[PDB]
């Protein structure tokens, strides 16, 4: 039996339940996570080549372009990528009592049960469909 | 507003000497551990101390619970207050002690400054030139200009499908999102695209604000448990298990402790230890009490609150051990203890009065002094429990305020635990 | 003909059975006695239709078949729809996937619903084989009874076309139907808290229907969602509704959920807790200490206590006589008053079941009215549990 | 400004104070009192240290409050892995006691590895089927192989990046341009910040040193490694795994000098509610070759052993007691609870008069200490409401009658609620 | 670092050549009676021959009896294998305990694997030799040999391998100047990487370019691989290939443990017996020492008294310190040893008796060696005076810091005043006890 | 049913052959086939909601030793709706609905 999906039928407003004002979510740095692309090596030479404040490369708009592009580039640290990779029989059986044959045949033969009724995936439906979710899905 | 049980609770009602008044704040006598509370809530204001416990021991129905809302509202939003209950810890996919480090952690506090700007833009205006470098055009209520990006930008946009007319936002350092249509979607009169759409926004073309976002110690353990998605490490499903079995402290708490301190010493963020406030302490195990004990001893430790109802009987999981407050000597000593005194009639009858005045029940003077006399009689709270039928009937009834009859009427009607054994011997 | 909501015990009741001034009545509603206990149930039931005030419990105590079931679902009934009513045993909290604790916070959740109201265009229209197969704009010959509407449309709506064309919202979704196209649906969903579970993870409404979900994430998702749907009110977005949280055989209870329900209804999204238990002076579970009901004091304090009285032969037949209402038999005064008799003397369930024997057999015989013989040959058939307790003496394979 | 770390209930401790000799002080090092606990401190202190031998515990007995957790918090500030645990923290629901015990000792010692590789690093001038490496004194022109070509395209690499490149073609992209981030003025992409232009020779070899815990077997776990060491990680830890795979790699390190293991450390604090199997393991957990040095903390006399109805001294096995060597403090008194008082004023930045240091003294003689140590704190905030500008009798006593100790808090219980 | 651990003096049962027992028993001394019950297990053990035998080393605190089993160990030699196990080990929370005993069973047992691979490699130099069409049909272009020109560092041997090769070659980079891995009977073809010799200091690339073959051309590689039945079991438990098994969610929990009877047995037995009788392995059953023995519960005793019935059980030493006590998991149910009757049944007991105060000098000398501590006269005497009184396991324990204490003092040896004031500084439980 | 005798391409317009007669059925992509399904010579039977391959066409003369085994020609009609009555439990549709297994998402599979 192939049975029909059942619709979910909810609010809009529930999947726009856990978003943050944009001008609210700050710029959260603290993923150390960041030891699967940078070694402690290369972090401390990033410390030990870090540009200084001069940068000798509309004025004041400039300059503060220049003062805040100094300022993230200060950011620097790393957990560990390089220690990770400086440190390091498939024989064959019957699956069953009998004497020799080949699996496939063995899982090809004994297949008597199929699945009574599957459905399809069940599926919300709020009429209006916010941006940012079918953006993520897709 | 939804009243509650501890809504008339909006304060601790100190006077500026530092006393406590008879009767203000919603609070109604109990001045000793009024005082105790209000110098607990300076002790938490100063946020040089750590890891220093409370408790606020006392019989039933004292408002142990009222006064740590007390102290949660004098404390302010602006520092975490986390409500916990002994049974929470008895988690199934991960450890008591794991259960309970992580609400010490979520205890802690800490603010994030921040200045961020946008670079909202155009998409109409989209022009590469050698994918080394783009151009990209601005055009807002305000003002009209351009920008130069770097080409990771424009890779990061034309991810994003982006079409001719479109509103983006651009911010300085990552990140971009499309928003779809400024007046000229609808327009065309082509039908939807399962998406809302939004005119051309106001302001100057670049903006620039004070961020401040308030972020405890357990939600960037949280973020750090977890590869933070990306690459095919992004496989996400149900039944994900977000809160994960434990996190190691010296190599993953550790470092969030360092990138904090960090950050507090460039002047980027600033800590606000909270307050943990754990409801039904007997209920803790033994085994809870020993690690309980050592962790509030840590120099990270915020300031825990206690609030044990039952007084000496057999603690959790020795079914031998018996100590005062069903808490061991071990974590008993250390932690000072406030006592919570019981309540006069007449301050009975001043509780149901705010009660009634917060609730929006109108009591007459006989039927608040019956209310009082049936509280009196088994406990304040089958009082506070009858005020609000007592009402309701008096509408039913056609009835504004509450009257001898009608508090009468429901008193026999339902009944309370002391009637309700009286009868039950049968 | 045959449905799933078969006719069941607690069936007969269709409401509470009280007037305007909550005055309870003799026969009515399926309810004949428990005048008390009836008038109280409609006091909380109103109140909780109030919504004005949050975190009251209620507990309904009695003899084991004196109606404390039945006064629930009478007043489960009477709330009608659109309000949620979390029906559950004490033996549901001991999950294992979630904590026992977290499972009563869920059924919390279960208890507390929330109107949201979407105001969408959906246009009208029929298949007329449209967006042929292999076999740009293309055409859509959007049509109506009332008025026709016959327009392209673009590449991302052609192939979307398609026996009622109902276009809304999303990309497109399916006699022709009558009335102008463009007509304003103001639909209302209705859902218990569902955001916690519905925004838990990527593709988590599969775990509202599965339960798989382990325990939620505390002080994480609960939180952020109860702020935001408190924003939502009093800004016009939506309005919480309260519900009612009812546990059957609340004495499974162990002292942890207690101590957290102790808590649990001191929240401002806190439903009306009824429970309702048989047993009196009995030891709570996980611990030595006897208490009545076999919860704490410290609990039975913050709630009140609902006494449901016994009930009298008149009370007794009168009962019988809407079960039999209820299903298909019928017998003579003489059989009612035997009966009446048997129940008063044994239990009301069980002169419920052997009414219902009684009807299969005279159903059986070809007999069109039971009478007092075939009650009796019930009777002597089937037994009763004190009946047969009193033939335990046989030591049928005792401990 | 407010930071983690801040005063606490074992921060006045800046080390266990001794002298060269291991002859223990007055008071030097925030730490006062149990003289012979202290020297026995050491002792086990410079024990650890000389690493010469394995496989030996430390158990620190005494009543509440003598100082025990002091003492070793103390020999871990001056003690260099250091893992302080819990009888509560091994007790996990995914891992057995045995697994966590055993996953807590390995991460109790420290291993110490030294890797030298060939570097490659400077500015990209252009590319193309060869690359046109730039530095500060010289510039090197190399050609490109297909697995090169590969990661050229793979990764963006364009002129002006500061590319570098080890054997084994692991090429890498720290960071970007130098100069060209001027006509980048308002984006500039996440991943592309900018660095100063290396120097010195192009082709040089680095030699760091990693430091990890003998815990590496998570590492060498399942087949994704960064993952588990974040989290609670596997836990199974097969024990071949373990001991076949990890021990011998270790050996051959060692024998190589590849690496060199630094034993620590394992501070198990109350250890008496552990359970009767984690004893057990433990009997042989010790008698093992990379096994560290074990100090326990108990405030236990002949209790009963969790898991039995037998009982012994501290609330331990027999079979153990005969493998620790015991270390009981002694209560302090009179001159060491003032002193120690004192010290805690100090730290606390909060300043009391004479009498209200004897008064303090008094009640911490009549009750515990600790609530004298928080009847400190208690009474500066109340002079600091009252705007005193030191804390006099009249605050201690004050706070003496507001907070409750308990000794008088059982005796005010007569209410029975 | 020699890492001296708890009690490693012990190099074996020291036995003489008559199976008595001696003093200077290769570090351990006395217990004549139970080192010589030893060295009739060990030269059971290397027979071979029975199997499912259990012994227990019962006797009082202190005898030792973790000390000669190790020692025992050492005797039986890397060799053999031996895993150690405690009774704690036992209780998992992922597997049941029986299948934990199971896999600790196998993991007893032992198994070496030989294989020979005759390899051919060396630098190519690719020709074919034209010849005549397939002579039963036709006329045409055929290519009847394939001569491959492997160049080795000794020298020179062109190889007229099969024709049919010839796509392999194609299939992979074999172009000459490169380094091939031939196999003899399979053929196929793996290039190693192009020769140093061309690996010109300007060419950026790696793992390209590999040193020449040292030696003749033909090269009989014969590598033995030594892995325990668990090893194999495990092997062949969980999956490899494709199958989507990079998923990181559902598949990451690799703690599936759980192992079924089906599979430990029956198919794994089969194929070790292949490779037995054919010559490709030999089987080598180890020891599985079990102290704590007495830590188990009832349902552990009740699995290992049918296990140890088994043909393939390997030889377990229990070692239970207590005396008659509760079995776990029962009510109230005393037996000897914390075991119950049924199992002391299957396992012969070896007593070990005290420590006579002269053995304990003797413990206290030889360990102070060890460690590398020269010990006075008196201070030795005074060291067996407290072991005599107390555990002879403290007095040891006071050698590594009366040493320090020695040391830091300006003295080299430990006199007796280090050892006494030691003894006030450290002390004992039984002295302990005074609460 | 019957054997493909198209199978050109989303939508994939296939060609069924029967002893009836012949349809190009407009089939969704959802159907479309991963495995050999050869596009010609292969019997297959479809129903909506997945497919099955019965077996290769009668094709057994073409050659004489081929791995692929021969079954006739479907003689009844392409298109064929047949009535069903199954008997099912409640908890089939509920364990079912609980955990799916059909659809063709990608998630679907993951899950
Ligand atoms: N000082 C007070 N003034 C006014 N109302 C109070 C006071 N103390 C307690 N109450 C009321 O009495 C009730 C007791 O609740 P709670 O604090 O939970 O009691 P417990 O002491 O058992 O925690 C509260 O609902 C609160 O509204
Ligand atoms: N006043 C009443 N009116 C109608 N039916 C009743 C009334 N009281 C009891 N009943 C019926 O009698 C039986 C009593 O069982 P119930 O009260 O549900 O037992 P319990 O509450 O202990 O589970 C039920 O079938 C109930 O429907
Ligand atoms: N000799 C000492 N020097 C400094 N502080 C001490 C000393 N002895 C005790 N203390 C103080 O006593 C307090 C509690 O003692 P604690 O370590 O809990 O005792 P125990 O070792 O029994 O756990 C600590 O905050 C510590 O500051
Ligand atoms: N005969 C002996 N000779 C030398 N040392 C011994 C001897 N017997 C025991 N020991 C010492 O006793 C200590 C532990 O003995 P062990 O095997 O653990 O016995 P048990 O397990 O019964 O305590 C070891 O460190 C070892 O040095």
């Amino acid at each position: 039996y192939v049975a029909g999906p059942l619709e979910y039928p909810s609010a809009s407003l529930i999947l726009k339940a856990l978003e943050r004002d944009f001008w609210k979510e700050a710029d959260l740095s603290m993923f150390d996570l960041i030891g699967l692309e940078n070694k402690i090596t290369r972090h401390e030479a990033e410390l030990l080549s870090k540009k200084k404040i001069p940068r000798k490369l509309q004025a004041p708009v400039y300059g503060r372009d220049l003062l805040r592009i100094c300022a993230l580039p200060s950011h620097g640290r790393v957990q560990w990528r390089g220690s990770l990779d400086g440190r390091r029989l498939m024989l064959t059986l019957c699956r069953c009592g009998e004497s020799l044959q080949d699996v496939i045949d063995r899982v090809a033969f004994v297949i008597p049960p199929v699945v009574a009724a599957p459905p399809s995936l069940r599926v919300p439906r709020p009429p209006p469909l916010y941006s940012h979710r079918m953006r993520i899905l897709r | 507003q939804r009243i509650a049980s501890h809504s008339h609770v909006k304060g601790l009602g100190l006077d500026e000497s530092g006393l406590a008044k008879q009767a203000a704040s919603g609070l109604v006598g109990q001045e000793n551990a009024r005082e105790a509370c209000g110098v607990i809530v300076e002790l938490i204001k100063s946020k040089k101390m750590a890891g220093r416990a409370v408790l606020l021991a006392g019989p039933p129905g004292t408002g142990k619970t009222a006064l740590a809302l007390a102290i949660a509202q004098e404390l302010g939003s602006k520092v975490p207050f986390c409500p916990m209950v002994g049974s929470e810890v008895y988690s199934t996919e991960i450890k008591k002690t794991e259960v309970l480090m992580e609400n010490f952690r979520r205890a802690i506090g800490l603010r994030i400054k921040e200045t961020k700007e946008v670079y909202e833009g155009e998409v109409t205006e989209l022009t590469p030139c050698e994918i080394s470098h783009v151009i990209i055009g601005l055009k807002t209520a305000k003002g009209t200009k351009q920008l130069k990006l770097d080409p990771s930008i424009f890779e990061s946009l034309q991810k994003e499908r982006v079409e001719a007319g479109d509103v983006i936002y651009i911010e300085a350092n990552s990140g971009a999102v499309k928003r779809q249509g400024r007046c000229d979607t609808y327009a065309t009169e082509f039908d939807l695209e399962a998406e809302e759409y939004v005119p051309l926004p106001k302001g100057d073309v670049h903006k620039k604000k004070e961020i401040i976002q308030d972020v405890t110690l357990h939600d960037l353990d949280v973020a750090n448990a977890r590869p933070q998605g990306g690459q095919d490490i992004l496989s996400m499903m149900g039944q994900l298990m977000k809160p994960k079995k434990t996190e190691i402290t010296d190599k993953l708490r550790g470092e969030i402790n360092k990138v904090v301190n960090k950050y507090i010493d460039q002047g980027i963020a600033e800590l606000v230890p909270g307050v943990l406030f754990v409801d039904e302490v007997h209920m803790l195990d033994i085994e809870c009490f020993t690690y309980l004990h050592r962790a509030l001893e840590s120099s990270i430790a915020p300031i825990v609150i206690f609030a044990s109802n039952r007084g000496n009987c057999v603690i959790r999981g020795t079914e031998d051990i018996t100590s005062p407050h069903g808490i061991p000597l071990d974590l008993l000593d250390r932690v000072m203890i406030i006592r919570t005194m019981l309540y006069t009639p007449q301050e009975m009858k001043q509780i149901i009065k705010i009660r009634a005045q917060t609730e929006g029940i109108n009591i007459s003077e006989e039927a608040l002094n019956h209310l009082g006399e049936i509280g009196t009689k088994t406990t304040l709270r089958y009082s506070v429990q009858l005020l609000t039928p007592a009402n309701l009937l008096a509408k039913i009834n056609g009835k504004d305020s509450i009257e001898k009859e009608h508090v009468e009427e429901i008193s026999e009607l339902f009944y309370d635990a002391k009637s309700s054994a009286k009868i039950l011997a049968d | 003909v045959t449905r799933i909501e078969r006719i069941g015990a607690h069936s007969h009741i269709r409401g509470l059975g009280l007037d305007d001034a909550l005055e309870p009545r003799q026969a009515s509603q399926g309810m004949v006695g428990q005048l008390a206990a009836r008038r109280a149930a409609g006091v909380v039931l109103e109140m909780i239709r109030e919504g004005k005030i949050a975190g009251r419990a209620v507990l309904i105590a009695g003899q084991p078949g004196t109606g404390k079931t039945a006064i629930a679902m009478g007043m489960a009934q009477a709330l009608g729809p659109d309000t949620p009513f979390t029906a559950i045993a004490g033996s549901e909290i001991f999950s294992l996937e979630m904590s026992k604790t977290e499972a009563l916070t869920q059924a919390f959740r279960r208890s507390i619903g929330v109107r949201i109201k979407e105001e969408t265009e959906i246009i009208e229209g029929e298949v007329v084989e449209i967006q042929i197969d292999r076999p740009k704009v293309g055409k859509l010959t959007l049509k109506t009874t009332e008025m026709e509407t016959i327009y392209d449309l673009g590449t991302k709506m052609i192939e979307s076309l398609t026996d009622v064309i109902t276009i809304d919202k999303a990309t497109g979704k399916i006699q022709c139907p009558d009335g102008e196209l463009q007509k304003r649906k103001e639909v209302v969903h209705t859902v218990s808290l569902h955001e916690i579970d519905v925004i838990n993870s990527r593709t988590q409404g599969f775990l509202a229907l599965f339960s798989g979900d382990t325990g939620e994430i505390k002080s994480e998702v609960r939180e952020q969602i109860n702020a935001k749907v408190a924003e939502w009110r009093e800004e016009g977005k939506a309005e919480i509704i309260p519900g009612v949280l009812f546990i059957d055989e609340v004495h499974m209870l162990d002292i942890e959920s207690f101590s957290f329900l102790n808590r649990a209804l001191e929240s401002d999204m806190a439903p009306v807790l009824i429970m309702a238990t048989n047993r009196g002076i009995t030891r709570i579970r996980g611990t030595s200490y006897q208490s009545p009901h076999g919860i704490p004091i410290d609990l039975l304090d913050r709630l009140l206590i609902v006494s449901t009285t016994p009930y009298s032969e008149k009370d007794t037949k009168q009962i019988l006589r809407i079960r039999c209402e209820e299903e298909d038999v019928e017998m003579s005064e003489d059989a009612y008053t035997v009966l009446t008799r048997i129940g008063l003397e044994t239990s009301l369930r069980y002169a419920i079941q052997l009414i219902t024997a009684a009807s299969l057999v005279c159903r059986k015989r070809k007999g069109t009215e039971v009478q007092v013989d075939d009650i009796k040959r019930v009777y002597s058939l089937f037994l009763d549990e004190s009946r047969s307790t009193q033939y335990m003496k046989e030591y049928q394979d005792a401990f």
